[PDB]
Parts: C-alpha cells; structure tokens; sequence
C-alpha cells in the first residue's frame, strides 16, 4: 500500500497561509510528520486562493524535497502548473490528474512519458462522476489504452474511481469496489489504483472508523495506492494488516513497526 | 479470463458498431465481460483464432507419453515455484543406452536399467523410460538393438536418430508403444513431422539456441502435429537453467506459445557424480524429461529423491504409515513410544530414539497427516484415539511390561488414557530431543 | 514474431555480508570472503548480478565426533586435532570456510572449560588463514559462557558466531556488537519467526550486514522441500524490498544428511540402495545442490568428496548466462 | 453482515466446566453478553472436551433458548447430535458444518430442509483444506448443485472457505478472498457464505486488529455472515461501517449504534 | 456470463469428459470463468442455443413503433425500481378511437389527438400513437376507417381487431408506418403471425393471465416473430399491478425468455377521472404501452407530467433551463436574485421568493445543475463565470437599477464580482428562508 500525505492542501488553514508569504517552515514540518507516520508520498496543492498556480506550485515542490525524498505528488488541475512543477522535481513524482478526455490525454500521457514519472487517471470526462461501474470501467479502458498508445508503462499508471461522501452517496462506495475488482480485466500486467480515502467519511460521524474501514474494503479489491491521512496511526495500522492479509508482504509480529519504517 | 488490452490491440479499430458496440475498445471490454460473442465481429480472421485457443487453455501442453498403465504424463504446469500451489507431474527419468555395444552387454546394461526401482520411507521410486541413441555406422544396428531392449523391458521408449529412415525401419516394430522420437531438427523436420503423424507418437524439437527453437516449433505445429517437447540444444548446466526458465515462463507469463511444450534436458558432466549434481538443477529448473547415462543404484537413489520431494502438494503434508515400528532389535522387554503420523513428527523422534541406542518400538497413530499438537487441537488425537490404537496392533503380547510413552506435548491424555487402555502412562519431554534424558531415567 | 528475453527486475538485493579480516582490517586471516550481493533468483546473470559466488565451510570440532564410520575415514589423521583437522580441509579438500562446531562444550559430554573452547579457537585461528564460523553445542548456559568469552578472545578477527534463536538472542548479540562479530539467525522452519527475529536482533542496534539466516534446513528426504521452499520466500522478499529477509541463507548440510539411514547404511544392510561410499558422497552433495537453488549462501558440508563435487557444481552455475 | 455469537464453545475454560457440571449460568450469561454485543446469532458446540455429544448438545438448547431468541447454530460433526438438537429448537435453526463428500452430503442436506433451517457448508474434502480458489469454488459448486438437488433455498446456504491463520497460512487468506469474490458469479441468486473470521489472527500479535480488518476485506468480497467474537466493540463497528461502505444498509449519523441494537 | 448452476441444469448429466472436462459440473465452472468454449460438448439439447441467447441477449429486447423520426422505442429496461439506475425508454401513450362514427365524427376527433403536445416548464410532452378499435358490423368499415386516420395524422397506428382477413385488407396502405398489430390470440395467432411477418411489424401478444400468455408467446417465437409485445389480458388495476410485476420480474431476475418483452396496458375505467389514475398506476407499473379512452387537453397533461419525471435519471442532478425568472409582477425596480440551476436550489429559492409575496427576477446560471456550494468549490460559480451570465441573461435591459443579489454561503465573491460586474455586489442570508427578512430591511 502507498501512503500519500495529503495534509499539505490550500484547503487546509496552515498551508494556504504559508503559500501566501512563502513561509516554508509550516509545509517542511508536515513533509516530516507525515513521512513519520509511514507515508512515501506527498501530495502537493495549492488551493484556490492564490491566483498564480503555476508558480505557487514550483514553491511548494523545492521546499518538500529539500526535506523529504518520497515521491512528491502533483495536485492541480492546471496542466501548466503540473509540468512547471515536473521540472523542478528532483526524484520521481506523480501527477494528478487527468480525465478521459482527450484534449487532457495527449497533453498529459506524453508529459509523464517526458519525465518519467506516474499519471493518475480518472474515471470521468466533461460530464462528471458517473455511479454504474460498467460507466466507470469504460472510462478506465480509455486510460489503459492510452498509456499503451503514449509508450507509458502501466505499473505507472494509477486509476481513480472518484469516492463521493458516504452520507449523499451511499451508493457510489460499493460501485467503486466493483470497479477497482474488474479492473483486473483491463491490461496484463495490470495498472495500479488509487483513492482519495479521506472522501468517503466527508461530512460523517467518526470519520477515522469509515476511512480505515473503506481502506481495507479497497485493498482487498486491489488498491495499490491511496491518498489519506498520514498522521492517523489507526489507519496505517490497517494499512498494514490489510497488506498482509493480502500476502503482499512476509507476516512478522512486528509488522506495523515494519510499514512505518519501511 | 482475457484482458481487454489483449483482446483490443487485435481489432480492426474502425469503430463501425457492426458489432452492436460503438467501438471496438468499447467492444473489448463486452468480450472480457463476456457481454457479446466474438463471432458477431465478421471481420479478421487468424486474430479469433488465436485468441480463442489462447485465451481457454492452459499455458503448457498435456503430451502423454505413449499409452497403458506405464504411460507418464509429461507437461501441463502452470507455476513457476513450487509454493505459489504445487507442481504435478515429477521429471520423467530415462537412461540412455548405445546402440554399437555387444547383445550380451545390451541385455546386461537393460536388465539393470530395470531393476531401477527404490523403495524408502514408505514409498516408491520408478523411472519412467530407456534412450536409444544411434551411434553406430549401420543403420541396421538400430533396429536391432530397439527391438532388443523392446523384448526385456516393459517400460517406455525413446528413440534418438537423426536420419527418419534409420528411424521408421526401427519404429515399425515398436510403433504401437511410446518411443518419443527425437529429435526434429530444421533440416530434417519434414520427414520427422510424417513419421510420428502417422504412428501417433510425440516428437521432440531440437534447435542451437533460443530462437532457432522458436522458428522449428511453429513449422512443425502447422504441418499439424503439437504432441512436442523442446531441446534449446543447452549443453552447459548454466547454459540450460537461463533458457529452461524461458520456456517455463513466457509460455505461462507472456502465453507464448512456441514454448508452451515440456522441455527435454540431456545430461553432458563426464563424472557420474556430476551428472547427478547436474541432474538435480534440470528437474529443479522445470525440466520435464532428462536423459541421464549412469544406471547405478547409487545414483539414480538421491536424483529420484529430491524428484518426489520437489513434486509433493504442500497442502497435504508428508505422512507415515500408521504400524507400529520397531527401532533397534526389540527384545519385547523394550519402552513403548506414542506419536503422530506426520512424516516431519515421526522422524523427529526415529532419529531421537534410534540416535541413542538399543531397541524400542514407536506407534504412528493415524492422524490423516496432522502433528501432535495439531491433531490435539483437530481432535484427532484424543486418549481415545490412542487407547483404540494400542489395541489396533495388539500391542500388550509383544511386550511383557504395560508402560507407554506420551509426548511431553499432550502429556495431559495422560490420565483419561491411562483408564481407557488399562495401560499405565507416563508423560515424557515436550521435545523428543529428550528421549535420551528419558531412558536414563 | 522473434523472441523477447523475460528479464525480471529485482527492486532491491540481498545483504553482503563480510566474513573475516586481515593484517589491516585487525585481523590475522589471509583473505576476507564475502557473500550475497545477489540481484535476482540464484544464478540467474541475464536478469541481475551475481557478483559472490557461494561458499563452502566445513564441519571441525574440538572433539571427535561421533559421525558414522565411513564419514570419519578421510579425517583419521587429523580427526583428533582441530588444528590438523582445518588445515587439511582447507589445503587439501580445498574448503572456503572452517566451521569449528564445539561439541566438546556440552556438560554432559567432554565437558571442555570455558578457557579450553578458547584454545580450541585460537589454535585454528593460528592453523588455517580462512574465516571461521564459530558456534557452541546447544547448552543456553554454557554457550553464553563460551562464545562470549571465544568473542572477547578473537576480537578483531571478524568471526561467524552461531546458533542464536527467538528466545534466546540477547546475550550473544550483545557479544557480538562489541567484538566487531557477525552473528547467525536460526529459524525453526518458520519464515515468519526468521523475519521476526532479525528485527529483534537488529533492535538492538547491529547492522543488517553482520546477520546472516539458519532456515534450519531438513534432510534430503526428511523435508528438505518444506526448507527448500521458505529458502525461495525469503529471496523473492529480500528482491521485492524486504529488508528484514535481504541476510545471506547459511545451510548445515553436514548435520542434517549424515544423521539419515540412507548415507550410512550398508550396501549389504539395503541392497536395493547400493553401495554406501558414493551414496553418502551424493547424499549430502544433491542435498546441497538443491538449496544452491534456493539461494544458499553458505553451505556446511562435512565429506570431502562432496564438497569437491559442489565446488565443481557451483562453478558451473557461476558461467554467466546472460543473452 | 450476520454476527455469529463464538464464545459458547467447549473449548473455553468456563464452558467446558459448565457442560460437565451442568450448569447453566455460563451458558446463559455469554447467551446475553453476545446479545449485547450486536450479534443475532449464537454458536453452539460442546466442545471435544465433553464425551457424549447428544447429551451435551441438546443440554445447550435448552438452556440457551431460555434467556435468550437469538438464531440457534449447532456445530458439530455428529449427524446425531446436530439431528437431537434441532429436535428442541422453536426458533430459526442453522447447521454447522458439512462437506462436499456425498457420505456428507445426503446425511445433512435433506435435514435442512426437512426443518426449514439454514445450512453452512465447506468447500474441502477429507485430505484438508485446499489452497487455491479454482478448488474452494470446485467444491463450493458441488454444495450449489446439491442445494438445487435436495430442494433447498439459495439464500440459506453458507458457503465456508475455512479461513486459516495468517501466520502460518499467510498465503491462504487472499485466496479465500478471491473464492469469496467468485461465490456471487457462480450462481443466480447467489449463496450466502460465512468465514471463522477470529481464526485468521491464531497465534498473532494485536489479534483484534487483524479480526476486524479481514473481516471488512471479506465483506467487500460479499461476505453475507461471520462467526467472530460479538463482545469486541471494536469488531461491531467496523461490521456496521461496512454494511454501509456496501450500501447494503442506510446511512444514518448512529450507523454504528443501530447495528448493536438491531 | 450466467450462473453456473443455471448451465450445469442446461447440460446434461454424462460426464464423459469428451469436453476436455472430468465431470460436467467441474465443466459448468469452467465455463461461468471462461477456461472453455461450450461448443467442445457435443451432448447438449436445443438448450445450447438457448445458452447462447439467454446469457448475451438482455432481459427485455427493444422493440420499436413506427420508423423514421416519428418511430419510438419500447421495452429495453433492466431495472425493478428508478432508483438503483433509470427508467430508459418512456411509456407509449395511445388514444383510441372507434370506426363506428362518422367520419366527420372521426377526424374532428383525431384532430384534437394531434392537439395533444402540452409545453411546460422549458419541456415539451407529446403523445405517440393512435389505437383505432374495429366496433362496426361489417369489415369493410374498418378500410376506410384506418385510411381516414393515417391520412390525417403523422403519429404512430395502431390497430385492433380478431380477424386477420378484416385486418390485412385495412393494413395494405398503412403497412409503410409498421403499426402495430392487436391483438393475437390462441384461436388465430397462426394467421396472424404470417400477416406480421410479410409487412415486419411489431405484433401484439394477448393472453388470459400470466399462463396462456407464457404459452402463447412460445407459440410465435417458434414461428420467427420475435418483435412482441405482452398484455396479461389483466382489466381491473389491482390484477394489472400484479402482473405487470411478474412480467418485469420474471424477465429480469430470472431470465424468463417468455416474459422478455414490453408491456401493453389498456385502460378500463369508464370514468374519465378515474382512467387518468388508473393510467397513472400503469406508467408506474413497468407498463410501456398504455391506451387511454380520453382526448380532453386536461386528462393528459398532468399524466404526462408524471411520466417525464418518472422516466429521469436521479444519479444525475435536474438541471432548471438556464435563463431569468421572474416572480409575480415584476417592476424594473424589483431586485434580482443570483443562484444556481439545481433544480432543489432554485426551487427554494422560488419558494422563498413567492412566498414572501416579493417581485423580483431569478438568474439561475447554468452550474450543471449543481448546488451553489458545490459549484463554488469545483469553479462552476465564479465571479468570472457570474459576470459572464449576467451579460448573457440579458436582465441588464429588464431593470433601473444594478445591483444584484448572491447567496449568503459565497458572499465571499461579491467584490471580485463588484470589480467585474460593473453592478453593486449584496451578500445576503445563506438560506433563503431569511430573504423575506432581508427584502423589508
Ligand atoms: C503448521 C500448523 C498448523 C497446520 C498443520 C501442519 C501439520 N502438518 O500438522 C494447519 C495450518 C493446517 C493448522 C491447523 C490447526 N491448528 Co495449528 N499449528 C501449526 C503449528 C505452526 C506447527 C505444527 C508443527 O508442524 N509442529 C512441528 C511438530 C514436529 O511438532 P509436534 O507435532 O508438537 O511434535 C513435537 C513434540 O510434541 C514432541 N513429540 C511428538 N510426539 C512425541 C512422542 C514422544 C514419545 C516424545 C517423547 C515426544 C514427542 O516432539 C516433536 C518434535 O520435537 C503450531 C505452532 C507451533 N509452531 O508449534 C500450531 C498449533 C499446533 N495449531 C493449533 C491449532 C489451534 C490449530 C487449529 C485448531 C486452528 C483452528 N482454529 O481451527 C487447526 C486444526 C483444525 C483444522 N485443521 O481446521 C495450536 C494447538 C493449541 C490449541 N488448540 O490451543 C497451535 C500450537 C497454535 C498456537 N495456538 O500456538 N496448524
Ligand atoms: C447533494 C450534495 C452533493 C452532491 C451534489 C448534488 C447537487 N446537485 O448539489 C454531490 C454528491 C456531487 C456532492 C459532492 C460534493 N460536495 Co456536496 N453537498 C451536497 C449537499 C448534500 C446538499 C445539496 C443540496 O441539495 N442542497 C440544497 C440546496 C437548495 O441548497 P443551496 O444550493 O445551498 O441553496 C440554499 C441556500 O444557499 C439559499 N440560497 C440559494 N441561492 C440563494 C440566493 C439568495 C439571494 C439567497 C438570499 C439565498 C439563496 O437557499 C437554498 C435553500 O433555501 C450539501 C449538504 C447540505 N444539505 O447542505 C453538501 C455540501 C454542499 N457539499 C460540499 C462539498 C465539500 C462537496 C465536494 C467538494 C466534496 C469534495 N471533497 O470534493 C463535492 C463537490 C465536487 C465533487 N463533485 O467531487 C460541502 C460544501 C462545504 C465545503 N467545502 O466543505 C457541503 C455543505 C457538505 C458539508 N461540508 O456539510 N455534494
Ligand atoms: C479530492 N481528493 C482527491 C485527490 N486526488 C484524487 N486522485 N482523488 C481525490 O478524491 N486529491 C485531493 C483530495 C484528497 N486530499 C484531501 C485533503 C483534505 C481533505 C479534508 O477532509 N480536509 C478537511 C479540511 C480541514 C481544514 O480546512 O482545516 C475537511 O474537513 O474537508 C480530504 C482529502
Ligand atoms: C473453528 N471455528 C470455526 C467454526 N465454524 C466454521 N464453519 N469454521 C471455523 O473456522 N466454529 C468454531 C470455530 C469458531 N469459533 C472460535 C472459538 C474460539 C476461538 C479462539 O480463539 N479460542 C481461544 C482459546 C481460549 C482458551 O483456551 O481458553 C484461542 O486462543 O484459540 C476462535 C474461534
Ligand atoms: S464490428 Fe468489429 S470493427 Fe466494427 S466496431 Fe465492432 S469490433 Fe470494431
Ligand atoms: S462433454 Fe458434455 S456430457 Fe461429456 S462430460 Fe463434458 S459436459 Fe458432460
Ligand atoms: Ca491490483
Ligand atoms: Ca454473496
């Protein structure tokens, strides 16, 4: 399982503030505390208030990487700010996201390729976020294709079902499952997966309980990656017990303290 | 149980919807799900056949050797280690034999070759064929020498003659049995093709080299025979581990399927001690048939070993007959010693027991496999089990005293056994490695 | 069409582990072997390196032992002095390593003093110029004694210490960190103990370089597929990035083929077996052929005919195969 | 999910000194605190401590049906023992275990019928457990066949994958969820099944933390029951945050409390 | 796909292993995952081609009334309820009309048909076809009859009468428009089936209860004529209920082959009111064919209404038509609302607005349909795209004034918008229940 941190989002109060007068020292100490908590990846946005995305995000990357070496992610649906960003990477990094919509898709695909780094890929266009998993799944194909068509490996490429709040979309969490499950049928070798974790507890009671829960739920279906709160030590307990229950890694009585410092 | 990548990079790409599907993406992934036929697409052609004898069916042939009871089953795996789930069907073992050498030293070297068969442990180790190589300068001393060892042996066949002529001239008489004919090489894969086409026979495919297999196989496939198993031609140990792997795994991994036969492993070491080392890598390294030269019993015994532990279901554990067996002499004045039928429990004590001298006997009670601890928790070693078991074999008339031994483990059936039998118990150490400390005591 | 060569990648390698030291390094010993630094399945060179070949120690106690007769025979010479003994196996028999085995340390047998297992050590150490592997007899409290007092004594020498289970760790690792020593991981068949006890090793601050596994194997047999299996675990894992599997795998051939029938037993006794020379020379080489394919490191052999055709075996497998 | 009460079993300290004493009050009191803990179902087996079986067995009825209305499962592999105790069963009955053996098969198949209770069965033989899927769902679709042979409801058949520890058996634990996953594509309506869910943390350290995580794993495979330990608080919580992850139950800010009290 | 049960049931019981399988019960898992095509097996029944369709072919196969752009589509649903996914294909509104009137009777009254279409709310509701029943005492009565409908009206036909001799001479010009063909019944389903197989139209099934229906439809299916529609024969609503469930369910839960097809309704309530009701229990029902005894303009539309809502996709937010509302009377100096085009937002906003007796003008901008909140943190709503439909609705002429009002949940945005505008940003109450308190003050 893949841990990406997303504590460091404009969203949150702390970070939006550091962007603003490029303090440095609140979005180091989170690229520490997360990494702390087991996670290998730091997913990296802005938010919507600072007007200059572009060069927000290359602050943002050559702070985290002069604290941490795990595998920045790249948050932002401007493709100009991802690929500013791309170059200003030290090590491997992800970029997320992009839709099946192919004026996104000949501009990213290429992009990854270009760098050598992970895309992340919707199941979504210009409509929106469909329920059904045969939509979903058809959507995926896309994506499949396309890293096959752009010479992109597939052990790179990370597939994103969308996980809507459990509360007004109830329905959306057991059709993501289906659709993680078959996903299995799309390429040989099969392309990785993720999930915005944090989403399915979004306005419910005792989020940790649902997300910890929807962790295990995903894994079993064949999450390769996730995007959740690092500094939840209940949640990368499970994380790690789902991992071994999944025969990923070699049991040891020890093996919580061996996915924290892995 | 195909890909939808797979099964769309082999479509016309026109998105007409003749199939009743927008596109033909769209349509690969109705196939995968099996939501429509592959019939319904009218166009391509070798692009549905090929995936249809891909797609359901397993990644190694099934080439039986020969036919009756002595037939062996070479081929047909599916894993690349032995505990991802199990590999089934053991190395065949065939001796070569020469053709140039005397009747009296043919029927000599056979009759031996024959006598072949091991019995340890409980179990029984048999080869499977006898390799006749054409080394002589008459082609008559082929078919003399086949129907010769045909006479003595009952066992399988395998013939080894270039030129088909030679070969055919010594398979009419034998072609109603097995003899695997090798080999088809890219000069002679024609004849060869007919020869094992018209007697029904499997023929081996000989090439110098990775590729130059590749090229045969295909050739001969279409002509309309896949009975083959492979030779990459690898003389060297090391030459042959890299190219054995290949067949076994782009033939299951990548479905390639040139490679998708058993594979044939000649033995090159000079020594006899050698060959056997380098025996013991061929049918590690998914070798499924290896024509060794040596026919001594003394080496034919740990080759054959390794081959039935390599081969055995990790599932279902290794078990010992459930008799009572006897360590030593036995003077029927000797301790008496309880334990399961598991193969790794039985001689943990055997070897304990045995290690200190003088006789004893040691009652495997019928546990379906399970340790002493494990049948304790499955309830398959209760001290009814036991006590049944003491009177399964009769066992007080053989020795004079009524005293039993239980493992420190499950000491505890000490007492409600002690009942039940009429036999007093005493309880001894947790590990057998304390039988010695028992005795003194 | 033609033909693409599988190459599987390994994300990670097995630990290189440095057994001995020199004039320089503190030690007395000629040369310094290493093991491991393997970077795929054992002796696969077209997928990875495979840049230390395996090598093979053999079996020298203080005492006699109390092998079958037909295994003391190329010893009788030199079987009764430890320090003739590993002399010869090293320019005779040609052996890598000297496995000085003390027997001589348990109670109930020799019952050697704790200043004579020392000597014992210490005259081998002035014998051959090769590494030694150094292990006690079985006794918890006597080898406490022992090796820790053998390690203070041939500190700087850079040594093999041995036989250190899940409950007990503690008192030899100690020893070990002090003295600059490695140190030896036994498993009783369990993958899952092996793991464990190698961070409950590592917990106490001793780098994962100075360990090395005892999978404890089984006799050929006897089990050796149940060895021979966990064996290829612990080298997919130390390949996938599971560092606590990337120690080097150490085998005792030696102990486990020679106390089964089949080695030892007369020709005349089983006649269906054959004779008993070339068995016991195959039995303990096939048993160690089989394990050179699961990865094994180090093997501890004890006839010296089956050493010299394992040697023949390994540096067979040592031809790079690479396309 | 349906949580089958585990703690009645002759195996425990205080229930096998209850059945030799014949006494109730243990009996009773886990009848209680099971109930409680959320679960509707309760485990009844004697235990290979206890010598006769019938006696035993139809002891537990009575006194468990006393305080208690919950679904009585009996488990054991005494065809007479399991046939007396569903003489004196009022409520709903379930049987425990069978396999694909027909010497099985036609001994307990025709008794589910016959008084209209539900029937958990094993996908092994009499070698062992197998280890793969492709054999669990073999043997699983010999009990399908059966089921439609002797005339008995889908939806009352529970398919067993016996799960093993993951200590030992690390590798048997994605498989039992791969033939889980498969149990709901082999038949139309599709059988329920149920797993020995405190089982796969034998002899393993944090024991609840492995329970409940390959519980959830499970249930996204469409585990339909679990017989499991009902008194971990822990373990009600994350089978409540599933049935809504599955959309199986609706949503509510006291999803968790309705489950216990259902 | 399908249940492995299911084809193990359709296999038979030899176990041969002709088919490369043991048993045929391990053979029916090989096929529900795919490690084996069914043709290997050569003992099958008709029940192979019966596997071939059941599997792929959906619950309910789509037929379709009329041709060109006047054709509508009936059947193809796969759901029980409208709230797991959709209802696809909306319910076939038909009014019928007799032959027994005059023919100035008869076109006055299939004029007030074509009158039918009823715009509301941005929307447009249109009926579909038009039932003409034979009533007279003479067949050729029913000649001139269809020939004065289909000259009249452009919609869909269909007709209904026992004898298929009355009927062809009447179906001879009209046959282009394939109308359907009501009804067949267990007498003259022979001739019936032939009529409707020279002129390819749609045939109407008949049948007294789910029994003789289920028989019947097996009846013309062997004859090639799969293009049916299915009435139970049910009059009363509470039989109709009943057995339009078990048409919907036995098609889609179990694969019932006979039960596969749409649904024809037929209204008998002899009160106008009552058959509304009546009518509306049948577009609820899983009906796909309805046909009414009322033209009034007034019976119709609020039928109508419930049958567009009820065939629209939940999963999918509903979407106001983007444009300004106004409210009551609206004086240029009444004040304008900003919102979002979600149906729920602008729809309490509407209640908000009327309720507190308030003129004023609603500039709903298209967000998707999504929720002022939503919009905001997905960039649908922004001061950019805000300013950008005010230029566009086009209330800057509509008003003396500029100043316009957001939702007190974004107010966040009303400098920004200010600055863009060029009107004067007001923040007002984050729930529009509080607007009538902020109108007054
Ligand atoms: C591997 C294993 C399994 C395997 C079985 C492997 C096999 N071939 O038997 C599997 C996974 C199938 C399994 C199943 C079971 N297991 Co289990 N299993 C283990 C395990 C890991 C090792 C068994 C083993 O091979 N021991 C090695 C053999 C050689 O030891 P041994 O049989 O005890 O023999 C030694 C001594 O007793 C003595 N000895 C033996 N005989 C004699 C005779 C004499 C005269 C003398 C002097 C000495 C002597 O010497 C022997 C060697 O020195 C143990 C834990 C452990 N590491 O000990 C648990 C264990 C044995 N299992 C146990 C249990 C509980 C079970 C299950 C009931 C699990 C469950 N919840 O259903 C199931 C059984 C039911 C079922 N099958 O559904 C328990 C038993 C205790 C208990 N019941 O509370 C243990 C101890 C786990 C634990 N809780 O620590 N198990
Ligand atoms: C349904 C819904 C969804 C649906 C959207 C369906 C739809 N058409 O809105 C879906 C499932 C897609 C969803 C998703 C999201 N949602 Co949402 N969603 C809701 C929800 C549950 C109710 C929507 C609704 O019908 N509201 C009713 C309408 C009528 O309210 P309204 O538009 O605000 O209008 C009211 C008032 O503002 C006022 N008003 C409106 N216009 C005007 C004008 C004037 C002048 C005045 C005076 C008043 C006025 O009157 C209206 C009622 O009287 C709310 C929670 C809630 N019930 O309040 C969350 C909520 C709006 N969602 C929210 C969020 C966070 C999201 C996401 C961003 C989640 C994520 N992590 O990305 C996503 C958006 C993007 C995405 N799609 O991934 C948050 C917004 C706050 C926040 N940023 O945290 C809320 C409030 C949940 C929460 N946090 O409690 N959501
Ligand atoms: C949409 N998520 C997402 C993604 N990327 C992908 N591929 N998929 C996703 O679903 N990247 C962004 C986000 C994941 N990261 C996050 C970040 C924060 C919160 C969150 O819950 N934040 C708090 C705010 C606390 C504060 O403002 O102080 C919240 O309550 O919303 C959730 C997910
Ligand atoms: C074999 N389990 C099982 C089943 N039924 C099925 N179909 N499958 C199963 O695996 N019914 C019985 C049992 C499930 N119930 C249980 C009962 C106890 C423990 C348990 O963990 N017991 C303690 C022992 C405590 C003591 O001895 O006092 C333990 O540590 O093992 C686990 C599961
Ligand atoms: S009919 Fe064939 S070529 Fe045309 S879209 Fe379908 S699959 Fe593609
Ligand atoms: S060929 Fe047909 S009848 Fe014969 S065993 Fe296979 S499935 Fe059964
Ligand atoms: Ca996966
Ligand atoms: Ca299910």
């Amino acid at each position: 399982m893949l841990i990406i941190g997303e504590r460091i989002n404009g969203m949150f109060g702390d970070i939006k503030r550091a962007i603003q007068e490029r303090d440095p020292a609140p979005v180091q100490e989170w690229a520490r505390r997360q990494e702390e908590g087991g996670a290998r990846a730091l997913d990296l946005n802005v938010g919507p208030a600072v007007q200059d995305k572009v060069s927000a995000m290359e602050w943002l990357v050559e702070v985290t990487q002069e604290v941490s070496n795990l595998t920045l992610c790249l948050d932002s649906t401007n493709i100009k700010a991802i690929e500013a960003g791309l170059k200003k990477c030290k090590n491997r990094a992800m970029i997320n996201s992009t839709n099946a919509e192919r004026e996104k898709v000949e501009k990213l695909f290429p992009l990854a390729v270009e760098h050598g780094a992970a895309l992340i890929g919707l199941t979504m266009n210009k409509t929106g976020i469909p329920k059904d998993s045969d939509t979903r799944l058809a959507f995926a194909m896309e994506l499949v294709a396309a890293a096959d068509e752009f010479g992109l490996p597939m052990e790179d490429l990370y597939i994103d079902p969308l996980i809507l709040p459990a509360n007004v979309a109830q329905d959306h969490a057991p059709e993501v499952l289906k659709t993680l499950q078959q996903i299995k049928m799309l390429a040989d070798p099969a392309p990785k997966t993720v999930l915005g974790l944090s989403n399915v507890s979004q306005n419910c009671q005792n989020r940790p309980l649902i997300n910890r829960t929807f962790l295990a739920m995903a894994m079993a279906c064949g999450l390769d990656a996730a995007i959740a709160d690092a500094c939840d030590e209940a949640l990368i307990e499970t994380a790690a017990t789902a991992e071994i229950l999944l025969n990923q890694t070699v049991y040891c009585d020890s093996f919580v303290k061996m996915f924290k410092t892995r | 149980p195909l890909t939808g990548l797979e099964i769309y990079k082999q479509l016309p790409k026109k998105n007409c919807g003749e199939c009743g599907t927008p596109t033909c993406l769209a349509f690969a992934m109705n196939l995968a799900s099996g939501k429509a036929s592959l019939d319904s697409c009218p166009y391509v052609s070798d692009a549905a056949r090929e995936a249809l004898d891909a797609a359901a069916a397993p990644p190694i042939a099934k080439v039986v050797l020969g036919a009756g009871p002595t037939a062996v089953e070479m081929g047909d795996e599916t894993e690349l280690f032995r505990h991802d789930k199990r590999f089934y069907h053991e190395t065949a073992i065939a001796i070569q034999v020469s053709d140039n050498l005397s009747s009296e030293e043919l029927k000599a070297k056979v009759e031996a070759i024959n006598g072949l068969n091991f019995d340890r442990v409980g179990q029984h180790y048999t080869i499977q064929a006898i390799a006749i190589r054409h080394d002589a300068d008459d082609p008559a001393a082929f078919k003399a020498a086949v129907a010769s060892v045909a006479a003595a042996t009952q066992l399988n066949l395998v013939l080894m003659a270039d030129d088909p002529d030679v070969l055919k001239e010594a398979l009419a008489g034998v072609a109603d049995r097995k003899p695997l004919l090798y080999a088809a090489t890219g000069a002679n894969y024609e004849a060869m093709t007919a020869l094992a086409k018209e007697n029904n026979c499997p023929l081996a495919v000989y090439g110098n080299g990775l590729e130059e297999l590749a090229e045969l196989v295909d050739k001969i496939v279409a002509l309309g025979h896949k009975q083959l198993v492979l030779d990459p031609g690898a003389r060297e140990t090391s030459r042959a581990i890299a190219d054995f792997t290949q067949i076994r795994r782009l033939a299951i991994k990548k479905r390639f399927r040139s490679f998708g036969y058993p594979i044939i492993a000649l033995t090159t070491a000079a020594n006899p001690l050698d060959e056997v080392l380098q025996a013991v890598n061929y049918v590690t390294k998914y070798a499924s048939l290896v024509v060794l030269r040596t026919d001594a019993k003394e080496h034919l015994l740990p080759l054959l070993s390794w081959r039935q532990n390599l081969y055995t279901d990790p599932q279902v554990p290794i078990r010992v007959e459930e008799k009572l067996n006897e360590i030593g002499a036995v003077n029927e004045n000797s301790p008496v010693y309880v334990t399961t039928n598991f193969s790794l429990t039985y001689y943990s004590v055997e070897g304990e027991i045995e290690s200190t001298k003088i006789p004893s006997y040691l009652l495997s009670v019928d546990t379906d496999g399970l340790s002493v601890l494990t049948a304790y928790a499955d309830g398959k070693f209760e001290a009814e089990k036991i006590a049944a078991v003491m009177k399964k074999v009769d066992l007080d008339n053989k020795v004079k005293r009524h005293r039993i031994i239980i493992p420190g483990a499950v000491a505890v059936l000490k007492g409600k056994l002690e009942d039940l039998t009429g036999w007093e118990v005493i309880v001894g150490p947790r590990e057998a490695s304390g039988i010695v400390a028992f005795a003194r005591a | 069409m033609a033909v693409q060569i599988l190459r599987d990648r390994s994300r990670a390698a097995v630990q290189k582990v440095v057994l001995g030291a020199t004039k320089d390094q503190g030690g007395t010993r000629s040369h310094t072997i290493v093991v491991g630094g393997d970077a795929a399945l054992p002796f696969h060179h077209f997928e990875g390196e495979i840049v230390n070949r395996p090598v093979i120690g053999m079996e020298v106690q203080d005492i006699v032992p109390d092998w079958p007769d037909v295994l003391k025979d190329p010893f009788t010479d030199v079987i009764n002095e430890p320090g003739r003994w590993a002399q010869k196996c090293v320019a005779e028999y040609g052996a890598d390593l000297i496995y000085l085995k003390l027997d001589g340390a348990d109670p109930e047998g020799a019952n050697h003093s704790v200043d004579q297992c020392v000597a014992t050590v210490k005259e081998v150490l002035q014998a051959v110029g090769v590494p030694l592997v150094v292990v006690g007899c079985g006794d918890v409290e006597k080898d406490h004694e022992v090796l820790e007092a053998v390690a203070e004594a041939a500190a700087g020498e850079n040594l093999l210490l041995g036989n250190a289970e899940q409950e007990n760790y503690k008192s030899l690792t100690a020893a070990c960190m002090v003295h600059k020593h490695n140190i030896i991981a036994r498993s009783p068949l369990d993958i899952n103990i092996c793991k464990q006890l190698n961070i409950l090793i590592n917990e106490m601050n001793l780098p994962l370089d100075h360990i090395v596994i005892d999978p404890s194997i089984g006799g050929l047999g006897y089990g050796i597929e149940y060895s021979f299996s966990i064996m290829e675990r612990i080298r997919l894992g130390a390949l996938q990035g599971d560092k606590m599997l990337s120690m080097p795998v150490i085998c005792t051939v030696g102990y486990e083929a020679w106390r089964a029938k089949e080695a030892s037993a007369p020709v005349s006794e089983y006649p269906g077996w054959g004779k008993e020379t070339e068995r016991g020379i195959l039995w303990e080489a096939v048993t160690a052929t089989a394990l050179l394919q699961a990865g094994a490191h180090i093997l501890l052999m004890r006839h010296p005919e089956a050493v010299a055709r394992v040697k023949e075996n390994i540096d067979q497998l040592m031809v790079s195969n690479a396309y």
